[PDB]
RNA sequence: ACCCGAAACCGGUCGAUCUAGCCCGGGGCAGGGUGAAGUCCCUCAACCGAGGGAUGGAGGCCCGCUAGGGGUGCUGAUGUG
RNA sequence: GGGCCAGGGUUCCACGGCAAUGGUCGUCAGCCGUGGGUUAGUCGGUCCUAACCCCGCCCGUAACUCGGCGCGGGGGAAAGGGAAACGGGUUUAUAUUCCCGUACCGCGGGGGUAGGUGCGGCAACGCAAGCCCGGAGGGUGACGCCUCGGGGUAGGCGGACCGGCCGAUGAGGCCGGCUAAGCGUAUAAGCCCGGGGAGUGCCGUAAUGGCGAGAACCGGGUGAAAGCGCGAAUGGCCCCCCCGUUAGGGGGGUUCCGCCGAUCCCUGGGGCCCGUGAAAAGCCCUCCGGGAAUUCCGAUCCCCCGCGACCGUACCGAGAACCGACACAGGUGCCCCUGGGUGAGAAGCCUAAGGCGUGUCGGGGGAAACCCGGCCGAGGGAACUCGGCAAACUGGCCCCGUAACUUCGGGAGAAGGGGUGCCUGCGGGUGCGUAACCCGCAGGUCGCAGUGACUAGGGGGGCCCGACUGUUUAAUAAAAA
RNA sequence: GCAUGAAUGGCGUAACGAGGUCCCCGCUGUCCCCGGCCGGGGCCCGGCGAAACCUCUGCCUGGCGCGCAUGCCAGGGACC
């Protein structure tokens, strides 16, 4: 166990899903957020200074 | 079959189309009999049915034709009784 | 090191919280300003088992369109009348004043603080004696062999907690066991802190005994209170 | 699956509307220097992103 | 066109069914399942309790025993003394309580 | 049914010990009896669930101890009453 | 601070489709054996007793390549499968 | 093999192809090019709520997108609850969706009628049994595990008859002999209604059981799955004949008895819990209050007319269409279902239906040595080895027989011994039966061998540890932990 | 009793165990002592066709040597 079996039990509903907001397939489906842009828990975008995610968007890195 | 009739609440029967093809018939259970409000014991005149099967049916052929249908007559009769002797 | 049983459960996970959903309801007394200074006749309608009480429970429809929950007595009969109030008769099943219950007599459900609800002597087959009665307060021995005083005003009823017997038989399977404590999600099966490892009970370790004496301090901070805590002796009396 | 939102039923078929080879047209007209775009997918070996 | 079944044939099945009808192929070498799995118990105990209790019935019925004869012979069927409407009639012959 | 000593504990067969055994058998041969019925006067009292019980002839349900209809303490409340 | 290489330490965030625990709602386990409590009946005597035969279906019971689950030995094969 | 979730997202269908992909080749393809394909009042989502989650107020925090009790609002199941449709046909690809035939539910409307103002029964009850608005109560929705009886239905078996194929154009074998929703219609168990007045007691079940708190017994009421009639032969199936250059057209039949019988349905018993095995929506009935109705109002009853929105619907569903980098011997889904013989059996073996020859590189050969997987080996029988590791012995069923010890339950299938095939006739159990299933008896006879293949325990005696069932280091430790 | 001991329990114990250990019947290719046969590889032929690894090379006896040399010293062999 723990290896290829494993990998096998991956058809249950998927993690994320996408996000109406960024548009990205980060919406943590079950618990109803998105890891990317923070939909749906904060009116406000997520957005941290340690990640350059977002400025890569628009090559402001 | 489908997940959803692959479920035991569905009841289910094997038969043959004049066509000649076995086909499954899914129905959905009935309910059971009403039962006497005091003692439990169940009641007479009151069809068992499904809600289509119950509005199928016209008001009188659906509960008896004496005062408290919802008690056996032990249960009614002493009622009454008890009524009148208070009054 | 790692966090302990006791520590886990104070964070109210699903591992450690009771599923309050499987249950009948609290049993409360009827508000106080029903009972004061005015009797209420009920009816006992049915009787059943609640999966974690200890008792069972039955349920009372009162004269003024009110439905409860009681504990039920020893010996409580469906169908019957029972009394709440100052003036009920004296009889098992009739909730009343501490006030107007004569010494001598056996009680349960009594009230901490008139109008509480009750929260003394509601485990299966309990009861508590009244002892005396002073204006300003009565004494009752309960359970546990304690005279505590009540306020006068205080509520109680008259009676034997239904149930009692229950540790009589064995509990002759793990998996009854396994049931009895799955009804109420209770932590089972439990480990032994001694076959831990070092990190995660004070007692654990390589070697399967206690390093210390298992007598902890009424002063030790969390994560610490394992053992005999505050014990004031130890071992057989003889 | 057999049961499916529409809008990613929608998303799907703009995919599948995407996944086409480029226009020999073009491929004149540009005079062999455009010959592929990245769109390009294949079911059993590229996968969607949804 | 549409080829007709290769349907498989049951005659010599059938021929020994009717060798064992007969009582052949039964003996003790020919046994795989236990005896109770052959003859079930709970079955076998139905069978002749029924077949008891509608004999007695039906000699009451033709009176030629009385009520206290039936009561009597009732209980002794249940309590299992007959293994066989045979035994129950030796029983009333040996006794004379047959009229 | 013709058993010396283990009585209803005989399904445990040799398992859980003499006195589990015992006490078991003992507890459950008491609650599997026939107990008066406090309304009718008939032996025909059953336990439908743990301190609940039903007489099988007239009806009426009460609740009572864990293993026995009546305990020494609700004996003693009922005579002081 | 001529250039490359650490195990590690701190901050904010992402994860229970694997796996651990618990809750809600649902599907599954061929065939057979043994025979607990309960409930009885028959025969001779009767100051006591003695001798037989049923019924009933419990079990963290038993055999079982049913399905399903697990992984003791061969330290078998494979071990760029 | 058949049906189908999740996941995949065009892989589905036709035509035209083989530069590349396919463990070889390939004219083939889940591949490349072109053009197509998914039709719903009834099937799912949509409605209800379960565990649980979110927003607002409120409190805390330096503060927050952060932690939190209470109040108010909302969400939360494509296998829980929950209105209504099934046959035939059609396309290269869709059909409970399209076409024909026959139905049902929701809303609104029109013409009548029951009722407002009506009856039959001692009773249980039988009835069309007034309309609208608001409220309350009862029932149903609505429920664990184990075990057994009763009533059915799918499927299966034997016989007769009709048509057809093989066979000697003998005996004999096989193939077809079909029937949906909907509508009308009754009993079984359970419960009830009247009469009745028992005990040196009777009555009854598979069993437990019931009776002056009302038994036996005689009349009845209500009450399921089913069967029966229409639907329905004009449809489907088998066969025959004439035209046969393509292309077509007609005539027959499709009828009965006897068994076994479900894990599929309906219904009642009984037992267990220190374990008690969901809620709401919806639906039915009753009761209260209020509002109209008399040359009038008015249905839950008959007849008819109109309207029923949005989204999924192709295909695989896995030893090649999913996850694991793969056309991966793993995992997910074996999730639901299964003719005949042997047989206790959903075991092993053979075989019908359906499927496949793609668990996709082929050809040659006394063509060796050696390695993996199997079969047998004279005489001895553990002398091998750390150690009987591996293999071997036994093996199903019937009968007899069975020790130390013991917690009296067990040990136990202890140990050990005898039998087992086929054929010809009888006896027995339940049964109406010479139907079906099972149980004995006698005789004749062949082989080395009769559980002849397949299936299918080797046994006993000391010691240590842990009482037992159970769990553990997924990937060197299953243990005394 | 180098250095056991009573709840970090002492002693005993029926039933149970893919736990550890000793003995006996029966059985056998474990062994004396290995020999035949069957299917798949191996081998040859037609196709598709890699990887680990690689300073350049690559015969020996006595030795010197960072003390155990295909490559140095003296000898012996060696057709590809
Ligand atoms: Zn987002
Ligand atoms: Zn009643
Ligand atoms: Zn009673």
């Amino acid at each position: 166990g723990s290896g290829t079996a494993t990998f096998g039990k991956r058809n249950s509903t998927p993690t994320h899903i996408r996000c109406r907001r960024c548009g990205r397939v980060s919406y943590n489906v079950k618990k109803g957020y998105c890891a990317a842009c923070g939909f749906g828990r904060s009116r406000r975008l997520r957005k941290y200074r340690w990640s350059k995610k977002w400025k890569k968007k628009k090559n402001a890195h | 079959m489908k997940p959803m009739y692959r479920s035991r609440s569905w009841r289910r029967k094997y038969v043959r189309t004049p066509g000649g093809r076995v086909v499954i018939h899914f129905e959905r259970k009935k309910p059971k009999i009403a039962h006497c409000a005091m003692c439990g014991r169940p009641l007479n005149g009151i069809p068992r049915g499904r809600p289509v099967e119950m509005r199928k049916l016209p008001k009188t052929k659906k509960r008896p034709e004496r005062p408290m249908p919802h008690l056996c007559p032990r249960c009614m009769r002493k009622v009454m009784k008890e009524q009148i002797r208070a009054q | 090191g790692k966090s302990l049983i006791q520590q886990r459960r104070g964070k109210g996970s699903p591992t450690f919280k009771s599923p309050s959903h499987r249950f009948r309801g609290a049993v409360k007394y009827i508000p106080l300003n029903y009972t004061q200074e005015k009797t209420l006749r009920g009816v006992v309608e049915e009787i059943m088992h609640d999966p974690g009480r200890t008792a069972p429970v039955a349920r009372v429809k009162f004269e003024n369109g009110i439905e409860k929950l009681i504990i039920a007595p020893e010996g409580l009969l469906v169908g019957q009348e029972i009394y709440i109030g100052p003036d009920a008769p004296i009889a098992v099943g009739n909730t009343l004043p501490l006030a107007k219950i004569p010494e001598g007599t056996y009680v349960y459900n009594i009230e901490g603080i008139p109008g509480d609800g009750g929260k003394y002597v509601r485990a299966g087959g309990t009861y508590a004696l009244v002892v005396s009665r002073e204006p300003d307060k009565v004494i009752v021995q309960l359970p546990s062999g304690e005279l505590k005083a009540f306020n006068p005003m205080c509520r109680a009823t008259i009676g034997v907690v239904a149930g009692g017997g229950r540790l009589e038989k064995p509990l002759v399977k793990a998996g009854k066991a396994y049931y009895k404590y799955k009804a109420r999600n209770k932590f089972w099966p439990t480990p032994r802190g001694v076959k831990m490892n070092a990190v995660n009970h004070p007692f654990g370790g390589k070697e399967h005994h206690p390093g210390k004496p298992t007598t902890t301090s009424r002063r030790a901070p969390p994560g610490r209170k394992v053992g005999h805590i505050a014990a004031r002796r130890t071992g057989r009396r003889k | 699956a057999r049961n499916k939102p529409l809008a990613k039923k929608l998303r799907l078929a703009k995919a599948l509307k995407q996944n086409r080879r480029v226009p020999v047209w073009v491929i004149v007209k540009t005079n062999r220097r455009v010959l592929t775009h990245p769109k390009r997918r294949y079911w059993r070996r590229t996968k969607l992103k949804e | 066109k549409k080829k007709p079944i290769k349907g498989q044939s049951r005659y010599r099945a059938k021929i020994r069914h009717e060798q064992k009808k007969k009582g052949r192929h039964r003996g003790p070498g020919s046994r795989k399942g236990k005896k109770t799995a052959r003859m079930g118990k709970k079955e076998l105990w139905i069978k002749t309790i029924r077949a008891l209790r509608k004999e007695l019935r039906k000699l009451k019925a033709q009176k030629k025993i009385d009520r206290k004869t039936y009561r009597m012979l009732y209980i002794r069927a249940k309590g299992g003394q007959f293994k066989n409407k045979h035994q129950l009639y030796l029983f009333l012959e040996e006794h004379g309580l047959l009229k | 049914s013709g058993t010396k000593k283990v009585g209803s504990a005989g399904r445990f067969g040799a398992r859980y010990g003499l006195k589990i055994r015992r006490r078991v058998a003992a507890v459950e041969a008491k609650m599997r009896q026939k107990h008066t019925c406090p309304v009718c006067g008939r032996k025909a009292v059953k336990r439908i669930s743990t301190g609940i019980w039903q007489c099988q002839k007239c009806g009426a349900t009460f609740a009572g101890g864990a293993y026995l209809p009546v305990t020494p303490a609700g004996k003693a409340v009922r005579r002081i009453t």
